[PDB]
RNA sequence: GCAGUCGCGACAUUGCUAUACCGAAGCAGAAUUCGGUAACCCUACUGAUGAAUGUUACCGCAAUAGUAAUUGAACUUAGUACGAGAGGAACAGUUCAUUCGGAUAAUUGGUUUUUGCGGCUGUCUGAUCA
């Protein structure tokens, strides 16, 4: 279920690419390992996207969506968004959004029902997403922090979030969610969880440098078995 | 490729020429020329200013709000890369601009009340 | 410090050492200007032994100060009396150092030269001790240590060797090993480190293991045969576990077995061993006691997955995205796309439909003429 | 600066000649070892970089180029030259006979008052049953199997105010030097195009002689590795044109090239500055090693060409964009 | 920056201002070895290691533009890149975004 | 240096007073060390004119002289060999960065006698454009 992988010799899985339960995405690169364990893990049951948003490495922290939508940035180029249209099939829907505030990766974090969203975020866009990709619209700063989108990583049956979450906001958010969710470190204490690794409903995704204890917490809250 | 549209005068400008500014608010102040750029930040306002189509539309100096403009929406989605749409924007967009640049010269007629 | 060195500089003989430093020196060239030649050249050789000495002193560690054991271990392997007076030795001689000017010069080379050739006997034994010291185990105390001991190797190493992957030799001659084999491996997410003793029957490699279960927090497993194997007699190893409890059986002890009941069961008497019976080829009983050991230290809007996932099983050249971006049709698959048209993108006045907005044509060309702008 | 490039003594002549030429192999059929051409300004261009394994890989990146007008080159005679214990030596030079008077005012310093009886008896040799021709053929068969032939430009095509044209010698690589003398014959007194020799994203190197600055400068120079990007033809309808833009436009940017003619004929677009000011004659040597680094084995693929205006600062790329973009004129109405 | 310049900062840590002792000029990106005056002993009087995300100078991006920043800024982080700051105020050029996946993380604008 | 042990007494002897390439060291990997290839002035300086090659011109060859490129980073191969673990190679092909050298102003820019523009000012015209 778990699996590591790593790009350029890193960690930041949550940064070199994007996982939904019915795509994933990745930026481009010359190791083709990277590539392979995509396809192993994934292989024809969904499409792997390898492309870059805004010309940029980062597509990982640049990419917000889900498996009803993707509302990419400003940045991305009408080039890029038609590469986008091509490569996904017409099932999930596509649209970019003018913000000043445009990282969605860092900025907002969602999954198939639930979008958490930094309070910088603003009305217009807070309403796209939930139209768009039939979420609702919460509103947070997990136990103070400010990029949810970069410190939270949430799945339909679990969530991980950082070491730091207090025991009655992680209650709270969990109950919220209607999910459990779990506070704990990934590529042997990186914080930012959100840019170190990714998750879908099956398949979990971390860095090579991750300890067997945080591998051990991150598989019994997802509970992929 | 994209080609913007100058925040001083709304003149077209293709990459690799003139320097763009990046405020703190990370807005995209593009300029066709170093004249404009320092024009906007000496704060010279185009819509008070005679020679630029930003007041000049204002001002009804020339067409201010028509078809030929309404239709060039920033879209937000794609479109699926059919040869038809494509065929039917050539031979549009022609038509398109000649009519505009007509309707440039009625708009001046109009305003030329007075020796017309 | 980790117990691991290898920066340890190397110790040359003496003879050597003064022939590197006469050889640098030379190749790293009125009354006043030959006084400051033979000065500068008299300066610049005792530079060269000062810092030899200084980094030698660096690198040899402190036997009385890293640690008790560690103190022990060295003196058991080295004298440690000879290792103190070898690095005073060591200490002494660092704090030591025309014609006329030609004589002083000489003076100077020669004394650093005596010098080093008095010092080839606590240079050899230095050379000698550092060929020993970097490669010693990796002990770490703090760790979860957990040792093996009994009379001499009985098979028993055939247990650690299964435990942790560091190979250790198993033959059973007389005495397999003289120095400690460590082993690392994890348990329940668990560092653990598995150290053999080489035989307990004085002889230094005896003491070493001794010393090392005194001075070493860990848990200790002792070694008994029911069989004929380990050549020593049940009484025998009775008598010697007896005579080492008083310094050892506080050490989470326990028993592994590879009227002889009665005398073997007989040990029981310890309170808090706990015995068990296999063998060094087995595998059932072999395991039992693994976990046994590793686990004595411790007591001491449902989501949605597509049906196909759980069907599933399993820089020179560019690679295209063809036949992996999809389209209605793989003829019309090229990116013919434009992108640009009479300098105005071709989104910006790309729209599906557009048919029906052509439609306003029809009359937006007669209102040229016909609204009154021209005519 | 580096020794190499020293003594700093002005350039013999601006016309700068090629000191080398690309290896031969005696297997391969006639092909010529290099061109000329005039510096006819810069200009910008845009691509795509499906280089891989680079920081930038599948982006759009932006460059300048120079454009170098390469008009129909038209051969005049052949030359052979033996090999000797002292060198090479010119045995025999056969010309075509076919002159012209941009020729004849190179040979001529004060034309304007020279006779013009350049070329007059010689032509008798050509102009009737002959058979020197052929036995000075014959002679360069049997002997020296290394052959070059002798061109010049259409100068007067060129929008130049010089009007003289000039001669170049330029190798033949094919083998059995028989069939190069053959294929010589064939094309005497004829002109050969640009794309005749020269490939799209080929890899050469440019010769040509510097801008003075006053000695500074106004040395002969040689820019190696240098990537072709275009070859456009007069007849070749929107040579400036490419597979995105697609634009129906020329080269020649609004207002054509700043001190030079707007070019409306063959032309070279290759990778970086070659050396010279405009309106120089430089050569084109193809790449006298057969370089197989990615770099030179890459393809490029145009995205756009800039066309605007160089003198000043560049307000629109076409004519038809400030029209447009003005409306309506009192220079106009 | 010219070397040993006096610069701002855009990290949300215990320091405002950055003073250049080591370069490793500076432009975006670049990495320097830098002391802070303005702020608390967190990080006063001890050199840090600061990475550049604002150039204020004009240059040309391999991607086909030319441009410039605003404001000189920088962000305190380890020389591996483990920046302190949970976040960073204002825009971050895309070199370093792509030069420091941490840095581009906890970015809130990039480019 | 003095003294002594070995008729003059040869070596031993004791007392005090940068990179790159090779073989090795107990070189597991990396790193390190040792020994080698060894890194109002002469002559001036340089640009350039120049009596004579039967005349001029084109194409050329080359005797001779100078010579250059250097350093660092990432991938692949690697988290593989190796290794109790910590840690961790290199070759084969690619992608980049700094110093130096040769060229360009397509864009940008420090800078203007377009000795260009419009306003203003000094001063001054029948007062007012200027
Ligand atoms: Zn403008």
């Amino acid at each position: 279920m778990a699996t590591r992988t790593q790009f350029e010799n890193s960690n930041e899985i949550g940064v070199f690419s994007k996982l939904t339960n019915t795509y994933c995405l990745v930026a481009v690169g010359g190791s083709e390992n990277f590539y392979s364990a995509f396809e192993a893990e994934l292989g024809d049951a969904i499409p792997i996207v390898h492309t870059t948003i805004a010309g940029t490495r980062i597509i990982g922290r640049m990419t917000a969506g889900n498996r009803r939508g993707l509302l990419v940035p400003t940045q991305t180029t009408d080039q890029e968004l038609q590469h986008l249209r091509n490569s996904l099939p017409d099932s999930v829907k596509i649209q970019r959004v003018e913000e000043r505030l445009s990282a969605l990766g860092n900025v907002i974090c969602c999954n198939d029902y639930v979008a958490l969203v930094h309070p910088d975020i603003d009305r217009e866009t807070e309403e796209l997403i939930s139209d768009v990709l039939g979420v609702e619209v919460f509103r947070q700063t997990i136990s103070g922090n400010i990029l949810v989108g970069s410190y939270c990583s949430l799945s339909n049956q679990g969530g991980l979030v950082h070491p730091q979450t207090s025991v009655q906001d992680q209650e709270e958010l969990s109950s919220l969610l209607q999910v459990p969710l779990v506070a704990g470190t990934v590529n042997r204490g990186s914080s930012v969880v959100g840019a170190g690794m990714v998750v879908n409903d099956y398949l979990a995704v971390t860095g090579l440098d991750t300890t067997a204890p945080e591998l051990s917490v991150i598989e019994s809250i997802f509970r992929l078995q | 490729m994209r080609i913007y549209q100058c925040h001083f005068c709304s003149s077209p400008c293709y990459p690799g020429h003139g320097i763009m500014f990046v405020r703190n608010d990370a807005k995209e102040f593009r300029f066709c020329r170093s004249k404009c750029h320092k024009a906007f930040k000496q704060r010279r306002n185009p819509r008070k200013l005679k020679w630029t189509k930003a007041f000049r539309k204002a001002a009804g100096k020339e067409l201010a709000v028509d078809s030929t403009l309404t239709f060039a929406q920033r879209r937000n989605v794609p479109v699926r890369y059919n040869r038809e749409l494509v065929a039917t924007t050539l031979k549009a967009m022609a038509r398109i601009e000649e009519i505009r640049q007509k309707r440039e010269r009625a708009f001046y007629k109009n305003r030329m009340r007075g020796n017309k | 410090m980790q117990l691991s060195w290898k920066d340890i500089p190397t110790v040359a003989p003496a003879n050597d050492l003064l022939d590197i430093v006469l050889n640098r020196t030379q190749r790293k060239t009125k009354i006043t200007r030959i006084r400051a030649f033979y000065m500068r050249k008299v300066k610049y050789t005792g530079e060269g032994f000062v810092e030899k000495f200084e980094d030698i002193l660096k690198g040899f560690p402190n036997i009385n100060d890293v640690h008790p054991f560690h103190r022990d271990l060295m003196d058991t392997l080295y004298e440690k009396n000879h290792y103190k007076i070898s690095l005073a030795a060591i200490s002494r001689a660092k704090s030591l150092v025309l014609f006329q000017c030609k004589q002083l010069k000489r003076a100077a080379l020669g004394r650093m030269a005596t010098i080093v050739k008095k010092l080839r006997d606590p240079l050899a034994y230095l050379e000698q001790v550092r060929q020993h010291i970097g490669r010693l185990p990796s002990i770490d105390p703090n760790t979860r240590t957990l040792l093996i001991c009994g009379y001499p190797n009985v098979g028993k190493s055939s247990f650690l060797r299964c435990i942790t992957k560091s190979d250790v030799d198993v033959q059973p001659y007389a005495f397999t090993t003289k120095s400690l084999y460590v082993g690392h491996f994890d348990y329940k997410y668990l560092r653990f480190q598995a150290i053999d003793t080489p035989g307990i029957l004085m002889n230094n490699i005896e003491m070493q293991s001794i010393y090392a279960i005194a001075h070493l927090r860990s848990c200790v497993l002792y070694f008994m045969d029911l069989s004929e194997q380990c050549g020593f007699t049940i009484e025998a190893q009775v008598k010697l576990f007896h005579s080492i409890k008083p310094l050892f059986a506080n050490k989470s002890v326990m028993v592994v077995i590879n009227e002889r009941a009665q005398l073997l069961e007989s040990v029981k008497e310890v309170p808090g061993v706990e015995i068990m019976t296999s063998s060094c080829q087995l595998e059932e009983n072999v395991m039992e006691v693994r976990n046994k050991a590793c686990e004595k230290l411790l007591a001491s809007r449902t989501p949605f997955i597509p049906e196909s996932v759980k069907n599933l099983k399993k820089g020179v050249f560019n690679v295209n995205l063809k036949d992996k971006y999809l389209l209605e049709d793989d003829e019309w698959k090229n990116d013919i796309m434009p992108e640009i048209l009479d300098g105005k993108n071709v989104y910006d006045f790309l729209d599906p439909e557009i048919a029906a907005k052509l439609q306003a044509l029809e009359e937006e060309e007669e209102k040229l003429e016909n609204e009154g702008f021209y005519n | 600066g580096h020794l190499g490039f020293l003594p700093r003594k002005r350039a013999a002549s601006i016309r700068a000649r090629v000191k080398a030429f690309p290896k031969d192999d005696r297997s391969k059929p006639v092909a010529l070892t290099s061109f000329l051409g005039y510096k006819a300004g810069m200009t910008t261009i845009v691509r795509d970089l499906d280089r891989p394994g680079s920081k930038f890989h599948k982006r759009e990146v932006v460059e300048a180029v120079t454009v170098v007008d390469t008009p129909p080159v038209v051969v005049v005679g052949v030359v052979g030259y033996v090999e000797t214990p002292r060198g090479l030596r010119s045995l025999t030079t056969v010309w075509a006979e076919h002159l012209s008077d941009e020729v004849k005012r190179r040979f001529y310093k004060n034309w304007y008052k020279s006779k013009k009886k350049a070329f007059t008896k010689y032509s008798a040799k050509y102009a009737q049953d002959g058979a020197g021709i052929e036995r000075e053929l014959a002679r360069i068969k049997k002997y020296a199997s290394v052959v070059r032939v002798l061109v010049h430009t259409q100068i007067r095509k060129t929008p130049l105010a010089q009007k003289k044209a000039h001669l170049a010698e330029i190798q033949l690589n094919g083998g059995s030097i028989s069939e190069k003398v053959d294929w010589a014959r064939e094309h005497f007194e004829k002109t050969v195009a640009v794309d005749s020799v020269f490939e799209q994203n080929e890899m050469i190197d440019a010769i040509a002689v510097t801008k003075g600055h006053g000695q500074r400068g106004y040395h002969s120079r040689t820019s190696i590795n240098h990537k072709i990007y275009r070859v456009g033809k007069g007849d070749d309808e929107a040579n400036g044109a490419t597979s995105f833009d697609r634009t129906k436009k020329t080269i020649t940017p609004m207002g054509g090239f700043v001190h030079y003619g707007e070019i409306k004929n063959d032309f070279i677009m290759v990778k970086g500055c070659i050396p010279g000011n405009r309106k120089r004659i430089v050569t084109l040597r193809k790449s006298l090693y057969t370089n197989t680094s990615r770099k030179a084995l890459e393809e490029v693929s145009l995205k756009w060409i800039d066309t605007a205006s160089k003198f000043g600062k560049g307000r629109f790329q076409t004519p038809a964009e400030k029209h447009a973009f003005m409306g309506t004129l009192k220079k106009d109405l | 920056l010219p070397v040993g310049a006096i610069m701002n900062c855009a990290d949300n840590s215990g320091a405002r201002n950055l003073y250049i002792i080591a370069v490793k000029a500076a432009s975006l990106g670049d990495m320097v070895m830098a002391t802070v005056k303005k702020g608390k002993p967190e990080l006063r009087k001890k050199v840090m290691p600061a990475i550049v995300v604002r150039q204020a100078k004009s240059w040309r991006r391999r991607d086909g533009v030319f441009l410039y920043f605003e404001d000189n800024a920088g962000v305190i982080a380890n020389p591996k890149g483990e920046m302190k700051g949970s976040a960073i105020t204002g825009p971050v050029g895309k070199e370093c975004a792509d030069l420091w996946p941490r840095v581009a993380s906890n970015s809130g604008v990039v480019v």
